[PDB]
Order: C-alpha cells, then sequence, then structure tokens
C-alpha cells in the first residue's frame, strides 16, 4: 500500500496507489473510396433510368 | 405466461424441469435461440452469460452461476481452498492435494514429492490418487503417479487416497455420499434432503490398488466391472433411511450427528467462500444452480469432500420430489404462479 | 423543411384523399376556406409538411387532383374542403378509363400524364427538401390503378432519390364494381413492387367486414369504407405531422420498416374502432393487435412479422404503453421472425385526433400480407386460363404475354414472402 | 496550455454536446452571454479554463467546439437556446437531409458532400490555438450521422492533424429508447472505420443511464433530456483534468498512457457515484468508502457488464468534492479484501487517484441532487467485451439474413465492407479473450 506522486495545488492534488507490482490511409486514398461510391451510385442509377428507358 | 428456452438437451434434471413447467398451463418453451426468454435452461459450456438481462422488460434468470467452474473443477477447486483464506490450506475436511501440470506444458511437482518423502521416512501410510477433469491411477510409488500423467496431456490434481475408509456391513465394501443442494437467485443455499450412498459391491482390498472395482465407487464402473452388482441394495444405492437405520444399529449414532453436520458444514464454507465472486444479488440478470457434492467418511466418522459437480444428475427414484423441488424454490421465487430442502 | 407532395388519382383515390385532407385539416385548425383557427402552437409547428403557405396566413395543401374523367373531382370542388385545394392543381380529362388498366397506363393515360407532371413539378420546385410522395388510389379501376402506376413510374425516373408511398386499396369481389378488378391489380401490383418504398395494402373487404361485423352497419356505403382509410391515414401519418419523440423522414421511417426492398406491402391497422368510455392502454393494445382491426384481410397468425411500428395518440402513461406492448409479444412470441432483433417498436404523440381522447395506429411488415396476392393470383388466373374479358385490353394494344408476365410476377412475390416465413 | 477542440456529430453528439457546454458554464462562472467575471484577464488568458473556452477582445469566452448534423432541427436548438450568444454561427454546420439511420449515407453519400466545410469550420478554430492538442468527438453509434460521418471525419483528422489526439464519447444504442433497428449494422460499420484513429473512447450504453434515472432518479420513463444531464455529468467528471488545475490526466495524451496499454483495447468503462434524486427530501451523504464502494456495482457504470469476470489493465479514480487521499486510500484497502479485482499479469495492481476539491455542480431545476463529494471510475477491463459480444451477435443474425442490407449498398457501399467490419470486430472480441480470460 505505497502512495507515489503525491501532487498538490489550490484545486485539489492527485497521487498513485500500488497494491502490488506485476509479474494510416492518406488523402488520396479516402478520395479514391468516395469517389469509387459514388461511381457505384451512378452505375446503379444508370441502369434504373436504362430499365425505365425500355 | 411465462416463457423459457432449452439449450442442454442431455440434462436428465432439467428435461424433467422442463416436463413440470409445461405442465403447469403457465410457461412455454421456445425455440432454443429466441432471445425473448424469461427463464434460460443453458449450456454446460460456453453460456452466453453475456447477452443475458438486455431484453427490455423482461426479467431473466439462468440455471447456471457464472464463476462456479472454480468449485466444480478439480484443479480449480484445489487452488480455490489453497488460496481463499476462508479455507485455507490448513483446511481440515479437504485431503492433501497438489496440482500437477504434465511436463510437456504454476506447478506444484516438487512441493508434492516434498511432502511425499516426508511420509515415506516417517513410515506413514503413502497412497495418492491422481485424476483430472478410466483416468485414474492408485498408487503408493510417487514415480508411477508422475508418470502417469505425463502422458497425459491436461493438468492433473494428486491427492492423498483415503486409506481408512468407513466400510458397510456385511460386504466390507466402500462408499461415497452424494448431496444434492440448490443455490438459488438470492442466494440462499437450499440442501436436499434426500442423499444417496454411491455403494462398491466387492469387499474392500488395501493389498491391490491395482483393480480399481472396490476402491472406484462410480455407478459406471460397478455396472461394468464387479460381478456382485446390485447384491445388497438394487443398483448400489443406499438411501439415507437405510444408512442411518445401519448407522444406528452398526455404531450406535445417527446419520444427522455423524455426518450431516459435517456435510452442512463443508457445502456452508465452500459456497460462502465463492458467494463475492458469483453472486447476481445487484446483476441485470439473475443465477441459480444446482450442485453435486461428493463426499467420502474414514472409519473415525470424520466427512471429507471429493468434489463438486456443477451439472449433476439425480437418483432415478429422487427425480420427481428434487426436480419439482427446483420449480418451487428457484423458478417460482421468481416467476410465481397463478419442504424437501434444508435451509443452511 | 420536409415537404411531402400528396397525389390522389381516380375516383377511390380522390375520395379517399379527399377525406383525408378532411381529417388532417381539421387536426391542424385549418378551415374549408384555408384560414387557421387553433388554439395550439403545436398545430402549426410542422403544417408546411402537407401544406403551402399563401399570402394573408392561408395554407393550401400540397395537393394534385387526377381524373380521366371529370365526375369525382366535381364532387370533391362541391365537398366540404372542396374550396381548399389549388385550382391549378385539378388536371382531368374527359374520356375516362372504363375500369380498365391499359387505358390508365398506356392510352388515355398517357395524353393525360404530362400536364400532371407538369404541376407535380411545380410543387417540387418550391420545397425547400422534399422529403417525397404520397399516392392514394385504388388498384382494381382503370385511373388510379394504370394511371396513376403510370405516374409513380414518370416520378421515379425525374425524382430517383425521392421516398414514393401508396396508400392502395386492394379490390375484392364482396366489394367490387367490375370483374376485371383482378387483371387491374395484378398489373398494378408488379409496378408497386419495383417503384414504391411503401404500400399499404388496403382491403375493402376488411374494410367491409370492420363496418358490418364490428360497427354494426348492415348496409356500408363506401364512405363508411373511406372514413376507416381516412383515419388511418391520419395516425400513419402523426409523426410526420406533429412534433414528438419521432423526427425521422419518410426515408428513415421506410429504412427501418423494410429489410428486403420488394418486400414493402404494409398491414395497417386502427383502434379504437368507432361511444364514451375511452380505452385503457392495455384494450388499445390487444385490439390494434387483433386481426379483426387489421385493414389487409390477412391473418397475422398465418405468418411472421419482419417489422412493427405502432403509434399511440393521446395523454396516457409510456410506462402502460411500454408493459401492454411486451405482453402482446411474449402472446405473439412465435409470430415475430427472431433474425430482425428490436422489430416492434412504439412511439407516442400528445394529441390524440378528433372525438377520441387516446388511438393507436398499427402499421405491419408481415409475411402473411401473401395471402392477399395469392386472392388475387387465383381470381387473375380462374379468367385468364380461359383468357375471358381479355379483349377490353388487347383491344388498346397490350397482348396475352404481357398478363404472363404480371402473373409470374406475383407468384414470385408471394414464393419469396414464402421463403422468409420460414427463415 | 494547451487548447482542445470539441466536436458534436449528429443528434446524439449534438444534444450531448449542449448539455455539457451549459455544465462546463455552471462549473467556471461564464454566463449564457459569455461574460466570465471572475476571469481578471479580459481578452486572453492562458488559465486551465482556456483549453476549452477562447476570449474576445469584448470578454465573451467562446467554446472550442463545432456542431455538424445532416438536418437542421437539432441544432437549430442551440442557435435559439439558453445558450445561443455563447457560439457564432461559423460554429455550427447544418445539412438539408439526414443520413436516415444509414451509416453509408453519413459515410459516402452525403459525407462526400459537406466534409471539406466541416474540415474547414475546424481549421478556423485550430488558426486560433498555440498548441492544439487534439479533439473530443461525441456521437452515437447508431445514428447514420453519429457512425457514418463520424468515421469519415475521424480518416481525414489523422491525416490534416497526425501528431494530434482524439478522444470519443460514443452512445452505444440501445432498444429501450431507439426507434431503429439498423442500429447493430451502424455500430460495427463506424466502430472498424474509426478503431485505428482513435486513441481512447468512452462509451456510454444508453440501457445503463435509463436504469439509472429510473432507479436512482425516480423518472418513471426517462427522456433524452434526462439522460443527456447525467452523460454531462459524467464526461464532465472525465475532462475535468483538462479543465481545472491539476496533475493527473491533465492533457489528451496522459488518457491514453494512463488507460491503453494495448492500443486497440482502448475502450474504458465508466462508473460514477452517488446519482441522488434532487426530489428526494434529505440525503444522507455518502462517506468516500460509500462512494468508492460504488464503483464496482454494475449498478452504477456507464455500461452492464461484469467485471468480476474479466481483468483489470488500469484504473483511475477521479473525485470531485470533499476528499482528501487518506480517506481514499482507507477506503481502497477495505475494497480490495471484498471485491474480485483481477489484474492482468504485465500490468501493476493500483490506482491513479485525482482530487478536484470543487464538488459536483448541478444545473438548476435538474433531476440530480446536490452532492457534497462524487467520483468517477475509468477502468480498462475486458468485462466490457461483453458489450462488443452483445452488438455482434446481432449484426449476426441480420446479416445472415441481409436484412436491410440493400440499403447500405443502394448508397454506393460494397457488401465486403460488412464482411470485413465484422471480421475486424471478431480479432477485437478475440484480443480481449486473450488478454482476460484463462484456459
Ligand atoms: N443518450 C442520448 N442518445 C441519443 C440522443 N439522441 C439520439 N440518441 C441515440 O442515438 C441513436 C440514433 O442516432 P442519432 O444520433 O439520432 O442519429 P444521427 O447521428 O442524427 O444520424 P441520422 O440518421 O442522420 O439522423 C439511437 O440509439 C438513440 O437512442 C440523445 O440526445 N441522448
Ligand atoms: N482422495 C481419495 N481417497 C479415497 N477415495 C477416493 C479419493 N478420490 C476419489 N476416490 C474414489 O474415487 C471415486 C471417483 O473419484 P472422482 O470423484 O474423482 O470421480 P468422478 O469425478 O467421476 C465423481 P462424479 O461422477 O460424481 O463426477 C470416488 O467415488 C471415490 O470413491
Ligand atoms: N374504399 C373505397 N373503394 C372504392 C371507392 N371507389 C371505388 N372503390 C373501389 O375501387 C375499385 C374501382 O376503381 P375506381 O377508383 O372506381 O376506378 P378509377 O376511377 O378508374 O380509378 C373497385 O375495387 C372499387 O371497389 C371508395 O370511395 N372507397
Ligand atoms: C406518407 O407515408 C407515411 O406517412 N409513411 C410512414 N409513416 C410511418 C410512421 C411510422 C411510425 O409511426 C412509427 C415508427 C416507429 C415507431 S411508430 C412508421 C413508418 C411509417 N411510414
Ligand atoms: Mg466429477
Ligand atoms: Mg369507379
Ligand atoms: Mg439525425
Amino acid at each position: 500500500m505505497e502512495v507515489i506522486e503525491l501532487n498538490k495545488c489550490t484545486s485539489g492534488q492527485s497521487f498513485e496507489v500500488i497494491l502490488k507490482p506485476p509479474s494510416d490511409p492518406s488523402l488520396e486514398e479516402i478520395q479514391k473510396k468516395l469517389e469509387a461510391a459514388e461511381e457505384r451510385r451512378k452505375y446503379q442509377e444508370a441502369e434504373l433510368l436504362k430499365h425505365l428507358a425500355e | 405466461m411465462y416463457t423459457f428456452v432449452v439449450r442442454d438437451e442431455n440434462s436428465s434434471v432439467y428435461a424433467e424441469v422442463s416436463r413440470l413447467l409445461l405442465a403447469t398451463g403457465q410457461w412455454k418453451r421456445l425455440r432454443k435461440d429466441n432471445p425473448r426468454f424469461n427463464l434460460m435452461l443453458g449450456e454446460r459450456n460456453r453460456l452466453p452469460f453475456g447477452r443475458l438481462g438486455h431484453e427490455p422488460g423482461l426479467v431473466q434468470l439462468v440455471n447456471y452461476y457464472r464463476g462456479a467452474d472454480k468449485l466444480c473443477r478439480k484443479a480449480s477447486l484445489v487452488k480455490l481452498i489453497k488460496t481463499s483464506p476462508e479455507l485455507s490450506e490448513s483446511c481440515t475436511w479437504f485431503p492433501e492435494s497438489y496440482v500437477i501440470y504434465p511436463t510437456n506444458l504454476t506447478d506444484e511437482r516438487e512441493v508434492f514429492l516434498a511432502a511425499y518423502n516426508r511420509r515415506r521416512e516417517g513410515r506413514e501410510g503413502n497412497v495418492w490418487i491422481a485424476k483430472s477433469s478410466e483416468g485414474i491411477l492408485i498408487s503408493s510409488e510417487a514415480s508411477e503417479l508422475l508418470d502417469f500423467i505425463d502422458e497425459q496431456g491436461q493438468v492433473h490434481v494428486i491427492q492423498k487416497y483415503l486409506e481408512k475408509p468407513l466400510l458397510l456391513e456385511p460386504g466390507h465394501r466402500k462408499f461415497d455420499i452424494r448431496s444434492w443442494v440448490l443455490v438459488d437467485h438470492l442466494y440462499n443455499i437450499y440442501l436436499y434432503r434426500e442423499g444417496v450412498l454411491r455403494t462398491s459391491s466387492e469387499p474392500y482390498n488395501s493389498a491391490n490398488f491395482q483393480d480399481k472395482t472396490c476402491h472406484l465407487t462410480n455407478h459406471c464402473i460397478q455396472k461394468e466391472y464387479s460381478k456382485n452388482y446390485g447384491r445388497y441394495e438394487e443398483g448400489n444405492e443406499m438411501f439415507f433411511e437405510e444408512f442411518n437405520q445401519y448407522l444406528m444399529d452398526a455404531l450406535n449414532t445417527t446419520l444427522e450427528n455423524s455426518i450431516l453436520l459435517q456435510i452442512k458444514h463443508i457445502i456452508r464454507s465452500c459456497l460462502m467462500c465463492i458467494e463475492p465472486a458469483i453472486s447476481t444479488k445487484h446483476l441485470h440478470y439473475q443465477s441459480f444452480q444446482l450442485f453435486g457434492f461428493d463426499f467420502m467418511v474414514d472409519e473415525e466418522l470424520k466427512v471429507w469432500l471429493i468434489e463438486v459437480n456443477g451439472a449433476p444428475a439425480c437418483a432415478q427414484k429422487l427425480y420427481a420430489e428434487l426436480c419439482q423441488g427446483i420449480v418451487d424454490v428457484a423458478i417460482s421465487s421468481v416467476f410465481p404462479l397463478a419442504s424437501i430442502f434444508i435451509k443452511l | 423543411m420536409r415537404e411531402i407532395v400528396h397525389i390522389q388519382a381516380g375516383q377511390c383515390g380522390n375520395q379517399i384523399g379527399a377525406k383525408f385532407w378532411e381529417v388532417i385539416s381539421d387536426e391542424h385548425g385549418i378551415d374549408p376556406t384555408g384560414s387557421y383557427h387553433g388554439d395550439s402552437d403545436l398545430q402549426l409547428e410542422r403544417i408546411n409538411v402537407y401544406y403551402n403557405e399563401a399570402t394573408g396566413n392561408k395554407y393550401v395543401p400540397r395537393a394534385i387532383l387526377v381524373d380521366l374523367e371529370p365526375g369525382t373531382m366535381d364532387s370533391v370542388r362541391s365537398g366540404p374542403f372542396g374550396q381548399i385545394f389549388r385550382p391549378d392543381n385539378f388536371v382531368f380529362g374527359q374520356s375516362g378509363a372504363g375500369n380498365n388498366w391499359a387505358k390508365g397506363h398506356y392510352t388515355e393515360g398517357a395524353e393525360l400524364v404530362d400536364s400532371v407532371l407538369d404541376v407535380v413539378r411545380k410543387e417540387s420546385e418550391s420545397c425547400d427538401c422534399l422529403q417525397g410522395f404520397q399516392l392514394t388510389h385504388s388498384l382494381g379501376g382503370g385511373t388510379g390503378s394504370g394511371m396513376g402506376t403510370l405516374l409513380i413510374s414518370k416520378i421515379r425516373e425525374e425524382y430517383p432519390d425521392r421516398i414514393m408511398n401508396t396508400f392502395s386499396v386492394m379490390p375484392s369481389p364482396k366489394v367490387s364494381d367490375t370483374v376485371v378488378e383482378p387483371y387491374n391489380a395484378t398489373l398494378s401490383v408488379h409496378q408497386l413492387v419495383e417503384n414504391t418504398d411503401e404500400t399499404y395494402c388496403i382491403d375493402n373487404e376488411a374494410l367491409y367486414d370492420i363496418c358490418f361485423r364490428t360497427l354494426k352497419l348492415t348496409t356500408p356505403t363506401y364512405g363508411d369504407l373511406n372514413h376507416l382509410v381516412s383515419a388511418t391515414m391520419s395516425g400513419v401519418t402523426t409523426c410526420l405531422r406533429f412534433p414528438g419523440q419521432l423526427n425521422a423522414d419518410l426515408r428513415k421511417l421506410a429504412v427501418n420498416m423494410v429489410p428486403f426492398p420488394r418486400l414493402h406491402f404494409f398491414m395497417p391497422g386502427f383502434a379504437p374502432l368507432t361511444q364514451y368510455r375511452a380505452l385503457t392502454v392495455p384494450e388499445l393494445t390487444q385490439q390494434m393487435f387483433d386481426s379483426k382491426n387489421m385493414m389487409a384481410a390477412c391473418d397475422p397468425r398465418h405468418g411472421r412479422y419482419l417489422t412493427v411500428a405502432a403509434i399511440f395518440r393521446g395523454r396516457m402513461s409510456m410506462k402502460e404503453v411500454d408493459e401492454q406492448m411486451l405482453n402482446v409479444q411474449n402472446k405473439n412470441s412465435s409470430y415475430f421472425v427472431e433474425w430482425i432483433p428490436n422489430n416492434v417498436k412504439t412511439a407516442v404523440c400528445d394529441i390524440p385526433p378528433r372525438g377520441l381522447k387516446m388511438s393507436a395506429t398499427f402499421i405491419g411488415n408481415s409475411t402473411a400480407i401473401q395471402e392477399l396476392f395469392k386472392r388475387i393470383s387465383e381470381q387473375f388466373t380462374a379468367m385468364f386460363r380461359r383468357k375471358a374479358f381479355l379483349h377490353w385490353y388487347t383491344g388498346e394494344g397490350m397482348d396475352e404475354m404481357e398478363f404472363t408476365e404480371a402473373e409470374s410476377n406475383m407468384n414470385d412475390l408471394v414464393s419469396e414472402y414464402q421463403q422468409y416465413q420460414d427463415a | 496550455m494547451r487548447e482542445c477542440i470539441s466536436i458534436h456529430v449528429g443528434q446524439a453528439g449534438v444534444q450531448i454536446g449542449n448539455a455539457c457546454w451549459e455544465l462546463y458554464c455552471l462549473e467556471h462562472g461564464i454566463q449564457p452571454d459569455g461574460q466570465m467575471p471572475s476571469d481578471k484577464t479580459i481578452g486572453g488568458g492562458d488559465d486551465s479554463f482556456n483549453t476549452f473556452f477562447s476570449e474576445t477582445g469584448a470578454g465573451k469566452h467562446v467554446p472550442r467546439a463545432v456542431f455538424v448534423d445532416l438536418e437542421p432541427t437539432v441544432i437549430d436548438e442551440v442557435r435559439t437556446g439558453t445558450y445561443r450568444q455563447l457560439f457564432h454561427p461559423e460554429q455550427l454546420i447544418t445539412g438539408k437531409e439526414d443520413a436516415a439511420n444509414n451509416y453509408a449515407r453519413g459515410h459516402y453519400t452525403i459525407g462526400k458532400e459537406i466534409i471539406d466545410l466541416v474540415l474547414d469550420r475546424i481549421r478556423k478554430l485550430a488558426d486560433q490555438c498555440t498548441g492544439l492538442q487534439g479533439f473530443l468527438v461525441f456521437h452515437s453509434f447508431g445514428g447514420g450521422t453519429g457512425s457514418g460521418f463520424t468515421s469519415l471525419l475521424m480518416e481525414r483528422l489523422s491525416v490534416d492533424y497526425g501528431k494530434k489526439s482524439k478522444l470519443e464519447f460514443s452512445i452505444y444504442p440501445a432498444p429501450q429508447v431507439s426507434t431503429a433497428v439498423v442500429e447493430p449494422y451502424n455500430s460495427i460499420l463506424t466502430t472498424h472505420t474509426t478503431l485505428e484513429h482513435s486513441d481512447c473512447a468512452f462509451m456510454v450504453d444508453n440501457e445503463a443511464i435509463y436504469d439509472i434515472c429510473r432507479r436512482n432518479l425516480d423518472i418513471e420513463r426517462p427522456t433524452y433530456t434526462n439522460l443527456n444531464r447525467l452523460i454531462s455529468q459524467i464526461v464532465s467528471s472525465i475532462t475535468a483534468s483538462l479543465r481545472f488545475d491539476g496533475a493527473l490526466n491533465v492533457d489528451l495524451t496522459e488518457f491514453q498512457t494512463n488507460l491503453v496499454p494495448y492500443p486497440r483495447i482502448h475502450f474504458p468503462l465508466a462508473t460514477y457515484a452517488p446519482v441522488i434524486s434532487a426530489e428526494k427530501a434529505y440525503h444522507e451523504q455518502l462517506s468516500v468508502a460509500e462512494i468508492t464502494n460504488a464503483c464496482f456495482e454494475p449498478a452504477n457504470q456507464m455500461v452492464k457488464c461484469d467485471p468480476r469476470h474479466g481483468k483489470y489493465m488500469a484504473c483511475c479514480l477521479l473525485y470531485r468534492g470533499d476528499v482528501v487521499p487518506k480517506d481514499v486510500n482507507a477506503a481502497i484497502a477495505t475494497i480490495k479484501t471484498k471485491r474480485s479485482i483481477q489484474f492482468v499479469d504485465w500490468c501493476p495492481t493500483g490506482f491513479k487517484v485525482g482530487i478536484n476539491y470543487q464538488p459536483p455542480t448541478v444545473v438548476p431545476g435538474g433531476d440530480l441532487a446536490k452532492v457534497q463529494r462524487a467520483v468517477c471510475m475509468l477502468s480498462n477491463t475486458t468485462a466490457i467485451a461483453e458489450a462488443w459480444a452483445r452488438l455482434d451477435h446481432k449484426f449476426d443474425l441480420m446479416y445472415a439474413k441481409r436484412a436491410f442490407v440493400h440499403w447500405y449498398v443502394g448508397e454506393g457501399m460494397e457488401e465486403g465492407e460488412f464482411s470485413e467490419a465484422r471480421e475486424d470486430m471478431a480479432a477485437l472480441e478475440k484480443d480481449y479473450e486473450e488478454v482476460g480470460v484463462d484456459s
């Protein structure tokens, strides 16, 4: 039961008690994903418009 | 109407509980994967405790205590007894035991041998039994015990073998006592008033630990290898009334005084010890569980705990009463509809 | 601003649509002249969803009235709230559709559809942020069925990213005008399978049974049937029109109700079904799940609910509402699919409808709706096997193959429901 | 002094953020108009509260916050609310059409069209910081915006602020207070995409907050207003160390250092006590021992789970009010002998303790009673994996039938993203099991 690193100020205090010792994607890659999803939306809409044109 | 699911088809006990629940006209059985249940009769292994108690508006109850395995595994029980101050390594009702991992895998090898050598030098009886969770070896030589465990792959326990057991007469035969104990959602501890002695039908032979038929009392071992099976009692099962009458006629004492007081003490010690770790008092779901305690009795009428079974079966002629009791104390107490136990 | 554009087509569509606007106009405090006279600012908070504001605090329904003959819209314009609609939004021809899907969809309707889209475009262009469209029509006639589904197809071409919901009256031989209703309905159902996000299936037989068996009306009229539809449409649109716990637009509502794109045909219900004894929450909840309160003439016990929504209206206990819904689900535990967790949702709105202290509206997405399509398919086949009454359709340019395909399409729909009923 | 920028995404994030900043103003003596009489350095200063508030030459203290939602109705209540004068229009960003509870709509369809505007508004705030620590991000798991746009924003923040820390406060979905059914999809999708971009995430299960509100505040049917006031108290307990003088958790980096030794396992469990009904005539004030013991009751946790059946990697105790170290040590020693508190073998069995003498502030006319001392425990326990298991199982039930999947594919998402996200969660559940369970 050791208390270590005790710090005190006017607002409070802090300390540590030890009970026992031990034993990214780039901007370019994000844009490609966003544009690939947008292109799939465009393809799916184009297919719908083709279906309605028939 | 109350709803429940069945997830262990191999349970004789809860197959009967399931039967009784339907026959009340107020319980409906759902498919095993339906989450909108009131009562789960769960599987023995990997029960999904983390998914219980998250269905809005449903009070959910399960027939197993999460964490009770600590008591119902042989190596786990040894460690619990040694490392729990409530029980301690000086525990007087549990045979001296040591956990031994096979060399091909902490371990207590050198601690066992240290005590083994102390017994040999002191002329004291030095018979031990190795077992785990067939698979049993009784020997008076440490070399044969440690070599048997290494050939295996799972953790084993070496335990002092009760060389001086109480022997029923006639027959000069060994036995063990099974007690059924129900712990409800409030952690009341209920001991079923009816126990059973799993008797051996072969005379006890201290000079031959090789033939494991008068030394091992398991019902399966007696049915397959014992040529006197059923000789003295039906199915090698003696019940308390007869056993009590025997203790009076032969030893001038009662089952309550000579044995049951110690049994109740042991059951209460074990279950009170683990209560803070498994209690569901303030949990979002609630548990109950049926336990099977196995006891040995030595010739001084001292009772020893052998093991605790977390998924026990019942004696054929006791299923009706005990299963109804489970419904009354464990289920209907939480889901009321529209004593056979001793409260410890 | 979550505007909705309303369209009503044909005789049934315009008669049920007119009642819908009378009901919600009363709820929002709008009188037959389009002037507000309510007592609560709750009535104006979402008035813009269905009404446009004109000069002088005048509210004009965002409604387009369509027909191929002038008769029914002359009745609307002379009705109670007839003067509330924008005169420019009456679009009608003179020839009629003769209860003929082909006339509504391919010949007479084709000649009028462009002028309807012109009005739709004008209403949409003045929307801050269009939620989507709703259409009222029957499937058994010619204009609502044939021209209504033609309109839906042309709206999807022009507004492909907008929700399209329909209140669709299904024909029944017990409440029938002509024998060709199964042909018209089978042709229309396939259009709806492809081009709507929600279709409320309102079976005229169910409406009749409710009026006769439950409301004790010896001789129900179309007016009595339409009072049930009007009340149901008010409840279904309640969370769009009044502030509450739900702030969902049409798309969010559909996302959480439609797990598969073709299975968007809903069984609606209402309680209380028309007295001075207000209902308790237990009674509301039991009746709204009762088959007798359903309007699709399908037994829910014959299928499984994929999703359910229920909205409660009035001053009542949320806790008791929650408690009763739990009670109904355990009694029907076998009738909810297990692979859509938490698939029964409820909402409450403080404002009750007119003449009631509390009510509940039920929206069920149930595979039992396949019974409705099976009925139609059977009646279709009984005539089509003999090619009976087909000359009315081939005379307008259709050929038998298009009937064969419509039949196959609806038998596929039925099969798709049976698949998920056994999942 | 190093600044922190708060970002509130979607309805849940915006309404919780509104509750937090109200509470911050009450804690620091800042009036709704932004004026702060106790700040004697007009138009400037590098006090601790300045990590969250900038200052204008006129003496107004402005939150370092951005609110983002894809429809305007929730943010409009900030613009016209009690604290409208606190924020300026550049901080409040609204679209026209929301994500309809569709992750794919918030991340791909709408996210692509608004992400650059949101980064420009954030850049404006960052240009006003001398030493930006990083970001605090508030959002729901279940909303289409809270899930989908948050994960896009987190990815871009890693790009534009590589060295800055990012912490999350995430609302985990509870059916009791939700009318959606696709939330398990949205939760797994956003967790998968955000896991590598978040340094420390505090999950709050609405089920836990709902039941605390019913059980301890005697609210029969809690509303979002009730829930958010309680959540904002817990959030404030967690962020107080950044806004007041002190030596524990004084910068965002310290949260990870103190609570997250394993980068993927960065979801600490929060527990808070006491929660007392203001309607209660008078309540006997709880002692340090009693509120500390309450930190080990599942009934007080922000996520319902059983820490007795997991292992601890770290534990921080954050006290506010009349608390002195001696009583904390006495309470801890007692609890060690009565509670099941198992640490992993590769970590010290210990507690980092922080005490702020100012007792909890409560919103006047709220549901919470004023107390003389309170505590929030932050513990990284493997038991929180139960919450992932629940979510993953609901995901599996629906995905086996592909229920609702067409809504996501329709917005340009590929089906493979579902299985990829679910496999990441499966690996996460395995990480927790390796860390916390013995054979
Ligand atoms: N605690 C709390 N949870 C909320 C609040 N608002 C919404 N939620 C929860 O958040 C989830 C719904 O997501 P929202 O935040 O409303 O959705 P969104 O982020 O605005 O995204 P959209 O789909 O575009 O509307 C559900 O689980 C709600 O219970 C709130 O104010 N407080
Ligand atoms: N330490 C010991 N001393 C004496 N006999 C012992 C013993 N340990 C075990 N036995 C005997 O061996 C038999 C089987 O032991 P054990 O209880 O390990 O088997 P088991 O796990 O199959 C019992 P159950 O079938 O109820 O689970 C017991 O019936 C007992 O008679
Ligand atoms: N419920 C209801 N059904 C109607 C009404 N009018 C017609 N129907 C039904 O609608 C079908 C006839 O279609 P109808 O709308 O009259 O033809 P249309 O003008 O060409 O669209 C038949 O099934 C009728 O039973 C009505 O006012 N209410
Ligand atoms: C014009 O079309 C509609 O009004 N569609 C619609 N209204 C709905 C209302 C609900 C509804 O009231 C509830 C949703 C969740 C709980 S009650 C659900 C789905 C709906 N679809
Ligand atoms: Mg055993
Ligand atoms: Mg007609
Ligand atoms: Mg939203």
